[PDB]
């Protein structure tokens, strides 16, 4: 499965605002590119055949096991929008 | 090989031909091998003698007598062989002798007019009609006649009912009401019955005398006596209650059409409906129906009969005289030659319609053969018969069995008047009368269930749609030879014993012998007993008589593996089955899909493709083989010699196999080695599992061709030209292209190759092997506007068509199954090393689940391993009838000499026990299966007895704990279409009216998602989902361009905007004076668009 | 089988009320009932005058309820779109985007699911993008 | 609520659209519109150069016929179209309304683009989460993957290159495999039975790359699907959006869906074979 | 129902990744020893119990004497027909019983025997007509023949026999040829009515509930007994207290979803006879406008947790009530 | 931007019918076979609802035309309706 899917279902009210979150995750680590992540030093995922698993072979793993950290806050209005949502497509 | 037969019965006659019921009804209805001057009439002479003879006594030019003399046709245009590669209708034109007479002086003889091509039927039954071919099944319906059936609503009374043919014609309704009425409405106004009656010449006196001496209810009839005495003003009142305004002097205008000829039924004399008639009611009828033209008056021979009897029914009892609906003496079939007729009898009274009207605005009368008679009504409707009717269905030449099958099929619908697909569940179920006559289980399971139906084996159709079954005549205790075909409604009187009693040759062995009184299972003492069942087999159907063990199957499992026979695919080394049941030469030998000799002599050439024979006689006769021929559905018919050059043969003797004959034998499908154990998943609920032995070599193999077609066609831009030259690009691939425009025989194809080069305005525009699969190209046939014979479809100058053959092997996709149902999938192949194998290094074959087994009822198939078991060790073959089979101690004796064939082979190696074996024998002891304190010698063979024996796992190389059931059963490959076929695209032709994406030829198309699975989907929070699968993936055709724009460029998919579809719906709001515009929070219009409804 | 979809239609098939003692509209008319729990809310209680709208809960079968929907598109989709589409135009039918039905015909977003709008937006920002977004925060917040 | 000017439809909702040799395949639309204005334009000119009463009431009738046919055939006689083709003309009704409409052809969508069918067997090697995939489909059904993914690599300079290079089966590497294998790593399908009777005909998976033909499925969701294995067939789509990839993976997934929605019982229980094993290893 | 109970248990203690790991453990060592134990069916398998001959020969004897019972007019056809009836069918259990003593007694590894115990396959009607007699076969009217099959599948059918259970095998493919395409008519229906419900929602201040009932009400003319547990659990089981209750000790606080445990709890109190019925929530009694709240609707899903805000549960109530019409 | 929450449906008014649509059309010429471009004003000319090459083609599905009748006409839906909208 995916790790500590109980886990997700865990820090979350609603498993429909974890699948939004999650998926919105995997939308800025491709618009940005995979530098724009938290889990950088070491645990990092770890391709089988190569380290592939460093720069993006599936987006939505990465963004999971990027919830299972404390690195990652949520909210239903936590930043102006008009400011992020405009900065956010233009580059 | 020996073939050990078990059954004690003599069969006192063979199974009659399987498919006389089409060939001797057409050749009825086809007159041509006798002379013209023959009694024969029915048919399609008895159309001519009926309608045709068009009199005109005083019409303008009067005395027109147009009279029928003869018929002819003698001369298909064309042979078979050429109406199947060109695609032609295998027909012999049509040529009547008519003769014009006037008044006035004039014999104006025309001996030959041609009037429309009829079809021709080929040997085995078929018709060819437009390059395939096709049969017309037989149809069952109500048996005209008279019926008394129940009222609906009221209990105490019921009607009778007179129903002629054709619709378009009489249908008398006879009714009491208690009031003293007797109530008869005609087609949609009721009328007082009593009116009529008098018009037939009926005075009370001898009405009460010899009609209300024994009943009361004559009241109902003689309270009516103030217009009982008007012979003839009753004729102008009774025309008056009709409404066509004319003038009442027309004394046989209504009143006389239901006279002789025009509408009443000419139902075939003393049975169609005089059987129904004269044993239902009175002694006999005389003439074909109710008329009186001699002297103006009316005669009747049966209203007062039907009267009569109705109310000595409704006062007293002559009997339980309620005709059943659904009673097989009471229903009648329509075979392809009363089909054929009645559509003949159509046309040509369209086409005396005609003539009446050409000779209503003829001048002159020199103008028998031209100014009359045209052929293109009668033409028409029987190419529209022929063509589009519902009976004249596509021929199913998957194997021999399956045409014989579906030559002999009956079918409760059929044009859609009589009965269709919405409702008929009332009638779906068997009766107690189908016993011998119509199989119980042959109904192919789905919407179609009960409706159709096949015909029993030993079964006949005497004249009139009457199913007959045979029946051994018995007097006193002895059981005589004589056999008698009865009847259902002769049958009902008599006690008929069944074929299973104990017999001492002439004498009954029992005391208490089972019987039918009237279909209900009683027991008497032979002493009563009349008629007995001639076999077992005549109960069931032929494709039902092919299951080896039956009376250990359930009805249902019964049912589909008879379905699943017919779908099997022939083999290219196929072998008939171990455990047979008998019928297996009668099916090749009745289908004629063998050579055989027709007399004795001696083989002079076999090649491989035809056989020269020189008989007894001198004469030397030539056979061709259709070497490898396409069927309808895609698989081959090849014949292969089975004689040697210089061998003598015998009458009726065999010459070259079938397309799915070992030798004179029914063989579709194989016999393997079958374990009935659990192997680790891959026999889960019912798929299989299979060594690679059967594909090692090649022992489930078969041949499929795939007629590819295309046209060159005259454009208003201009014609397409089918060259060997590609506009464009491809010249390196063009290699394969060897002559103009088709590829060369005999090259391998893969697909997407060119194979032929068609050009359009110059566009390239070339037909090539469609994504899937190609095999080897056989023939290409080209027809172009130089027409030898054929024809064309207007404005395509030219046709070229294309066979790929390819050799399937059996592989995962592919599905097996037995003759009892257990249907399966290959799901695993395994190799040969990792399979179970017996003590010896021999491995099994195929692996069966055994929860298949308790879940149905299917314990045949076992009896049937058991003795496959047997056979493979004793080296021979066994046939078992149906209900009379090998009882258990029997073939546990064959299995004990099996196993002493089988360990005295052990023996002799100089070999006992092996280790691993001791150990399973004595878990087996632990298990009870086997008697204690004996040595492993006896204890194994009683294992054996049980049909179980010892099998090592192979993978492991340890014995599987407890004994397994192995043996030899006979499984066959189905019908494998394009049912497997994967289709599975990606982005291919779109719709034209909707953007919804369609293939089909050019890609697969898409799948269906229907509404279920939207309800599916959105039960889960799949919201966005269901947005892209809708609009993006669906409909939105720059929503798709650009998601696979970004796809390509690796990005996410963006946003579809206020999607297309709603647009596409504001927009038709629009059209009409409606106003639909979106609203925000607060009403202020939203715009939906960017800034295009602004103007300018 | 449980109960909690057996209710859910047995409540979906009584939502429907006909008022008997007239209000501010015609008496002898039967639709959705807690359009008169608003109503009399709004009647007795958050506006002037005691007018009560007496009504009578009323049971028809699943067809019927079906039909009878205060918004159109349904309506439309579901039995014959020409009665319908013109009882919605005589009157200026403010058909609210509420059911799943509608929104599928409208393909946007269907209020399900993840489409709810309790969860249709959630901004997702990661930790060191929030102390820099933090940091800009606070210094915007001057002196 | 009478009306005066008429809207005339956008030209692409009504297209006459070339089919073969010069001749259109044509809404019937524009066929009504094109009587409309030809009666119109008659009307015009008819006021215009003179009133015989008689004439002008008759072709009155004539126009609010055809206005009539254009707003919806069938309801005043059948106007049908060129004379020796009987069937009648298609009107903004018969558009909007019916079994086949504006409203009626949206709420199911019969057709998708990335589907296709095979027949299913038993997969029992694989895990729950998983299904079997035969590589063919596979290699098509994720073809833009296929392509993007390769040229991430220099197999291929650009897409063009790659499409005409797997255009055909006789060029295909291992590299091309290893690539397929790199593009699914967590890519979900969603498999379907075509009677979808409740939520559970909808289960997602992941892909394992396999040789045959037929798509290889768990066992023991043979009965969450009600589907056996004597052959019957199950289709398999791929949703292409991250976040649908998201919604597959979390509430879709075959792993997460174990109990029914119907009541508390477990869908995903040892079926037929597991239970009699288990039974016979623990019997006394 | 052992490893149904485990499975459910491991999900409830464990979780999700728990419980699939489990199953694909213990299927995959199912399928190995079921390899390699060896279950095989032959003919000599489905063993025919012998006591059940003697239990025949009375039958037949009974009917002796109820055939001279009909023959001396004591009896009219009706009530015949009802006694030849109820001999029947008290035999057919009388052989059943006698067949599953034999299989305990004699037999205890038989594979048939071993597939009626656990829940692999078959029924006990299914293990008589392949061993002992699949008696009484109904009439196409209807009805019930009076002559039985006294033959099993282990044994040979007579021709009449296998023609007269061809009538009940047509009946029973034409009621599932039709019954299928109603059910999705239903199921249609459903939908349509019930697509307006999804769970959006604060908790709406309902002070109503419903009663659930722990004792049948009739189950004789004037009778009270607790509902068999299937049907407690289908009507409490994930649902949410209307107001707190303590019976046994225990305080079952307000708004404390029902788990199974707590069914169970209520289901031996209401044995030892403290309360008859159980106030809960219920969307019956809802206040939301479009939908239920999430404390009226209740605890059921594919989890076992409170079910999340936002999701259409009147699309997946239409489906659960349609899908076993089909089989039905 | 904004989100939609109501539809509203209503009737259409002559000066609505006029702001709505961009030009009349007035032959009954959509296409000739010969000029496969718009023939005239008719019901595919290219200047009254958008230009066919490449705004898109959408205009050609959003920008609609009108027809300007001499003599008023009624919807039939309202007149042919079961309660007849004008007889009732
Ligand atoms: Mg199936
Ligand atoms: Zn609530």
């Amino acid at each position: 499965a995916e790790p500590g899917i109980d886990k997700l279902f865990g820090m979350v009210d609603s498993k429909y605002r974890l699948t939004v979150v999650v998926a919105k995750r995997a939308q800025q680590l491709l618009r940005h590119g995979f530098k724009n992540t938290v889990l950088e030093p070491e645990e990092r995922p770890k391709m089988q055949t190569l380290e592939g698993l460093f720069d993006d072979p599936n987006a939505v793993t990465w963004a999971m096991k990027e919830l299972l950290t404390g690195r990652l806050v949520f909210g239903e209005n936590l930043v102006p929008e008009d400011r992020l949502q405009k900065e956010m497509e233009r580059l | 090989m020996e073939i050990k037969r078990f059954g004690r019965i003599r069969e006192v006659i063979p199974l009659p031909p399987l498919t006389e019921i089409q060939v001797e009804s057409y050749r009825r209805a086809l007159q041509a091998d006798v002379p013209p001057e023959k009694r024969e009439n029915v048919g399609i002479q008895a159309a001519f003698r009926e309608t045709f003879p068009i009199e005109e006594e005083d019409k303008g030019k009067g005395g027109l007598v147009l009279d029928f003399l003869e018929y002819r046709l003698g001369e298909p245009p064309f042979p078979q062989d050429e109406c199947r590669e060109k695609d032609l209708t295998y027909q012999a034109p049509l040529y009547a002798r008519l003769q014009l007479i006037h008044k006035d002086t004039g014999l104006i003889k025309e001996d030959e007019v041609f009037l429309g091509h009829i079809p021709l039927m080929t040997e085995d039954g078929s018709f060819i009609i437009n390059g395939a071919d096709r049969v017309i099944v037989s149809q069952i319906h109500r048996s005209p006649g008279v019926y008394f059936t129940p009222d609906p609503a009221r209990p105490g009374r019921y009607i009778a009912s007179i129903i002629p043919l054709p619709k378009r014609g009489p249908w008398i309704d006879l009714e009491v009401e208690p009031n003293g009425v007797v109530s008869m409405k005609v087609n949609k106004r009721k009328f007082p019955l009593v009116l009529l009656l008098r018009v037939l010449g009926y005075d009370q006196e001898t009405l009460a005398r010899e009609l209300g001496a024994y009943g009361e209810l004559v009241q109902g009839l003689m309270d009516e006596s103030v217009f009982a005495m008007r012979p003839e003003e009753a004729l102008i009142r009774l025309f008056t209650l009709l409404r066509p305004g004319d003038p009442p002097k027309r004394d046989k205008a209504v009143a006389y059409v239901y006279g002789l000829i025009a509408d009443p039924r000419r139902y075939d004399l003393g049975e169609a409906g005089r059987y129904k008639a004269e044993e239902k009611l009175g002694i006999r009828l005389s003439g074909r129906t109710l008329a009186r033209f001699e002297d103006g008056e009316f005669k009747d021979e049966v209203f007062l009969p039907t009267l009569r009897y109705l109310f000595a029914l409704t006062a007293g009892v002559p009997g339980h005289e309620v005709d059943d609906i659904d009673h097989l003496g009471n229903r009648r079939i329509r075979t392809v030659g009363e089909l054929m007729t009645d559509q003949f009898r159509v046309g040509l009274a369209r086409l005396a319609r005609g003539v009446r009207e050409r000779m209503l605005m003829g001048s002159e009368d020199s103008l028998t053969p031209a100014k009359l008679v045209n052929s293109r009504p009668l033409e028409a409707a029987i190419r529209e018969f022929f063509s589009r009717s519902q009976l004249s269905q596509f021929k199913d030449e998957t194997n021999p069995l399956s045409s014989l099958r579906h030559k002999r099929r009956i079918s409760a619908l059929g044009p859609g008047g009589l009965t269709r697909e919405r409702a008929g569940f009332d009638v779906r179920d068997v009766h107690r009368t189908h016993y011998g006559r119509i199989c119980p289980v042959e109904t192919p399971e789905g919407a179609n269930i009960g409706l159709i139906t096949s015909l029993a084996a030993y079964a006949r159709v005497d004249e009139l749609g009457f199913i007959r079954t045979p029946y051994r005549r018995v007097v006193g205790g002895v059981v005589t030879d004589e056999v008698v075909y009865m009847t259902a409604t002769e049958e009902d009187r008599y006690t008929i014993a069944q074929a299973n009693t104990p017999l001492e040759g002439n004498r009954i062995a029992a005391e208490r012998v089972v019987a039918r009184r009237k279909g209900e299972p009683v027991i008497v003492s032979p002493e009563e007993v009349e008629f007995m069942d001639v076999s077992p087999k005549q109960v069931f159907s032929v494709n039902t008589n092919l299951i080896p063990f039956l009376e250990h199957d359930d009805a249902n499992r019964a049912l589909m593996g008879s379905n699943m026979q017919t779908q099997a695919v022939p083999l290219i080394r196929a072998q008939a089955p171990v455990v047979m049941t008998g019928l297996e030469e009668r099916v090749v030998r009745d289908s004629l899909a063998a050579l055989y000799a027709e007399e004795d002599g001696e083989v002079a050439k076999v090649d491989g493709n035809r056989i020269v024979v020189r008989y007894e006689d001198g004469r030397l006769v030539e056979y061709p083989l259709r070497r490898f021929y396409r069927s309808n559905q895609g698989t081959a018919l090849d014949q292969r010699p089975r004689v040697v050059v210089g061998q003598r043969v015998r009458k009726g003797d065999l010459l070259a196999d079938g397309p799915a004959s070992e030798n004179g034998f029914l063989a579709l499908g194989q016999n393997v080695l079958v374990a009935i154990m659990p192997f680790d998943g891959y026999n889960f609920e019912d798929a299989i599992v299979i060594s690679e032995e059967l594909l090692k070599r090649d022992f489930y193999t078969s041949i499929h061709i795939e007629r590819y077609e295309i046209e060159a066609r005259d454009t208003k831009l201009g014609p397409e030209r089918i060259t060997r030259d590609i506009p464009h690009l491809s010249e390196a691939a063009l290699r394969d292209l060897d002559e103009e425009g088709v590829v060369r025989i005999g090259a391998e194809v893969k697909p997407g190759d060119i194979l032929v080069g068609r050009t359009s305005f110059v566009k390239d525009t070339s037909l090539r092997v469609p994504p899937g699969e190609g095999g080897i190209v056989v023939r290409t046939v080209r027809l172009r506007r130089g027409d030898p014979g054929v024809e064309l479809k207007p404005g395509v100058r030219e046709v070229v068509r294309v066979y790929v053959a390819q050799k399937r092997k059996l592989q995962v996709g592919d599905k097996l199954a037995n003759r009892h149902g257990n249907k399966g999938v290959v799901a695993k192949i395994l190799p040969v090393e990792d399979m179970p194998h017996l003590p010896d290094g021999t491995p099994v074959d195929v692996i069966l689940n055994p929860l298949g087994v308790p879940s149905r009822m299917n314990l045949g198939q076992i009896l049937e391993t058991h003795l496959g078991l047997a056979g493979y060790f004793l080296g021979q073959r066994y046939i078992s009838p149906i209900f009379d089979g090998a009882k258990e101690p029997e073939i546990k004796e064959l299995l004990a000499q099996a196993f002493e064939v089988y360990f005295g082979k052990r023996k002799g190696e100089g070999f006992g026990v092996d280790k691993r074996e001791v150990e399973v024998l004595r878990r087996a002891e632990k298990l009870g299966l086997v008697t204690p304190g004996k040595t492993p010698e006896e204890q194994l063979k009683e294992l054996f007895l049980q049909g179980k024996v010892v099998l090592y796992d192979g993978r492991t190389g340890e014995p599987i704990e407890g004994p397994i059931v192995v043996g030899q059963m006979f499984i066959m490959k189905l019908y494998h279409m394009v049912e497997d076929k994967m289709h599975a695209r990606s982005t291919g032709p779109y719709s034209l009216i909707t953007q919804q994406p369609l293939g089909g030829k050019a890609q697969f198309g898409g799948q269906r998602f229907g509404e279920m699975e939207v309800w599916a989907l959105e039960a889960y929070g799949a919201a966005h989902t269901l947005q892209e699968m809708l609009t993006l993936k669906s409909d939105d055709i720059e929503g798709r361009n650009a998601a696979y724009e970004a796809i390509i460029k690796g990005e996410d998919v963006p946003e579809p905007s206020v999607p297309e579809s709603f647009r596409v719906l504001v927009k038709e709001l629009q059209a009409l004076a409606l106003d639909v515009q979106t609203l925000d929070e607060k009403d202020n219009p939203v715009d939906i668009f960017e800034g295009l409804a602004s103007k300018r | 089988l449980h109960d909690k979809h057996i209710e859910i239609v047995v409540r979906q098939m009584m939502k429907y009320v006909e008022v008997t003692d007239p209000g501010d509209s015609r008496l002898l008319e039967g639709q959705v009932l807690e359009k008169w729990d608003v109503e009399a809310l709004n009647e007795r209680l958050i506006a002037e005058g005691k007018t009560p709208v007496a009504w009578k809960p009323l049971l028809m079968g699943v067809t019927k309820s079906a039909l009878s929907t205060k918004s159109w598109l349904s309506a439309a989709s579901f039995q014959n779109t020409t009665h319908v589409l013109t009882e919605a135009a005589i009157a200026g039918k403010k058909d609210e985007l509420i059911g799943l039905k509608e929104n599928v015909i409208l393909g946007r977003l269907i209020p399900a699911g993840t489409g709810s709008d309790f969860v249709r937006f959630t901004q997702v920002v990661d930790q060191k993008t929030l102390k820099a977004i933090e940091e800009a925060r606070k210094e915007a917040v001057e002196a | 609520m009478i009306l005066e000017a008429v809207p005339v439809l956008p030209p692409d909702l009504r297209p006459m659209v070339q089919v073969d040799g010069g001749r259109f395949a044509t809404s019937d639309l524009n066929d009504l519109y094109r009587r409309l204005i030809n009666r119109n334009n008659r009307l015009k000119k008819l006021l215009a150069q003179g009133a015989p009463e008689i004439i002008i009431r008759n072709e009155k009738r004539m126009l609010q016929e055809a206005v009539d046919a254009l707003l919806d055939n069938g309801r005043r006689g059948a106007p049908v179209t060129n004379p020796g083709s009987d069937r009648p003309l298609r009107s903004l009704t018969d558009i909007l309304s019916g079994k086949q409409g504006r409203f009626r052809q949206n709420l199911l969508g019969k057709r998708v683009d990335y589907s296709g069918r095979s027949v299913i067997v038993v997969g029992p090697q694989l895990k729950l989460h998983q299904c079997g995939l035969p590589k063919r489909m596979a290699l098509e059904l994720f073809k833009p993957f296929l392509l993007k993914k390769m040229e991430e690599k220099g197999i291929a300079p650009n897409v063009k290159a790659a499409r005409r290079m797997l255009e055909r089966q006789r060029d295909i590497k291992d590299e091309v495999w290893d690539a397929l294998e790199e593009v699914i790593h967590g890519k979900v399908v969603l498999l379907n039975r075509a009677p979808t009777l409740h939520r559970l005909g909808i289960q997602a998976f992941q892909p394992v790359l396999v040789e045959g033909q037929s798509i290889q499925l768990h066992p023991l969701v043979c009965e969450a699907f009600n589907a056996d294995f004597d052959g019957d067939q199950m289709a398999v789509h791929v949703p292409l959006s991250s976040f649908a990839q998201a919604e597959a993976r979390i509430q879709m997934l075959s792993a997460h869906n174990l109990l029914s929605p119907a009541s508390g019982e477990p869908l995903a229980k040892p079926s037929r074979d597991i239970i009699l094993g288990l039974y016979y290893i623990t019997q006394v | 129902n052992s490893l149904k109970d485990l499975v459910y248990q491991a999900f409830l203690r464990l979780g999700m990744e728990k419980t699939a790991r489990l199953l694909d453990a213990l299927k995959y060592y199912g399928f190995t020893f079921s390899t390699t134990s060896g279950i095989t069916i032959g003919i000599d398998d489905a063993v025919i119990p012998e006591e059940k001959k003697q239990y025949l020969e009375e039958a037949d004897r009974k009917l002796l004497q109820i055939e001279q019972a009909y023959e001396m007019g004591f009896l009219t056809d009706r009530e015949r027909y009802d006694q030849i009836l109820q001999l029947w069918t008290e035999t057919t259990e009388k052989v059943t019983q006698a067949v599953f003593k034999n299989f305990e007694e004699n037999y205890p590894f038989n594979p048939l025997y071993v597939m009626a115990q656990s829940g692999a396959r078959g029924n006990p009607q299914q293990i008589r007509q392949l061993c002992g007699l699949r008696g009484l076969m109904q009439k196409p009217s209807g009805e019930t023949f009076e002559v039985p099959v006294r033959s099993s599948f282990r044994e040979g059918l007579t021709v009449l026999e296998y023609f007269i259970s061809s009538h009940g095998a047509r009946k029973g493919g034409a009621d599932t040829a039709l019954r299928t395409a109603d059910s999705g008519y239903l199921t249609r229906k459903l939908v349509d009515v019930t697509h307006e419900i999804v769970v959006r929602e604060a908790d709406c201040g309902t002070t109503n509930y419903i009663s659930v009932p722990l004792f049948q009400p009739d189950e004789v003319t004037r009778s009270l007994r607790l509902r068999k547990r299937a049907d407690i659990e289908a009507g409490l089981y994930g649902r949410v207290l209307a107001r707190e209750v303590e019976v046994l000790g225990v305080r079952l606080e307000e708004g404390r979803y029902l788990s199974m445990d707590d069914v169970h709890l209520l289901i031996k109190a209401a044995e030892a006879g403290e309360i008859q019925e159980v106030p809960v929530r219920s969307p019956l009694t809802c206040q939301t406008r479009y939908g239920v709240c999430q404390k009226c609707y209740g605890y059921d899903l594919s989890m076992a947790r409170p079910v999340s805000i936002g999701e259409a549960v009147g699309i997946v109530a239409a489906q659960s009530i349609g899908e076993p019409g089909t089989q039905l | 931007k904004k989100e939609v929450r109501k539809v509203r449906i209503a009737l259409a008014s002559p000066e609505k019918i006029r702001s709505w649509s961009y030009g009349e059309v007035e032959k009954p010429e959509t296409i000739n076979y010969r000029t496969l471009k718009p023939e005239r004003d008719g019901l595919f000319d290219e200047r009254i609802f958008g230009p066919i090459k490449d705004t898109k083609s959408i205009v050609r599905r959003y920008r609609m035309g009108h027809i300007e009748l001499a003599t008023p006409a009624a919807h039939i839906w309202f007149v042919k309706d079961v309660p007849s909208k004008i007889g009732t």
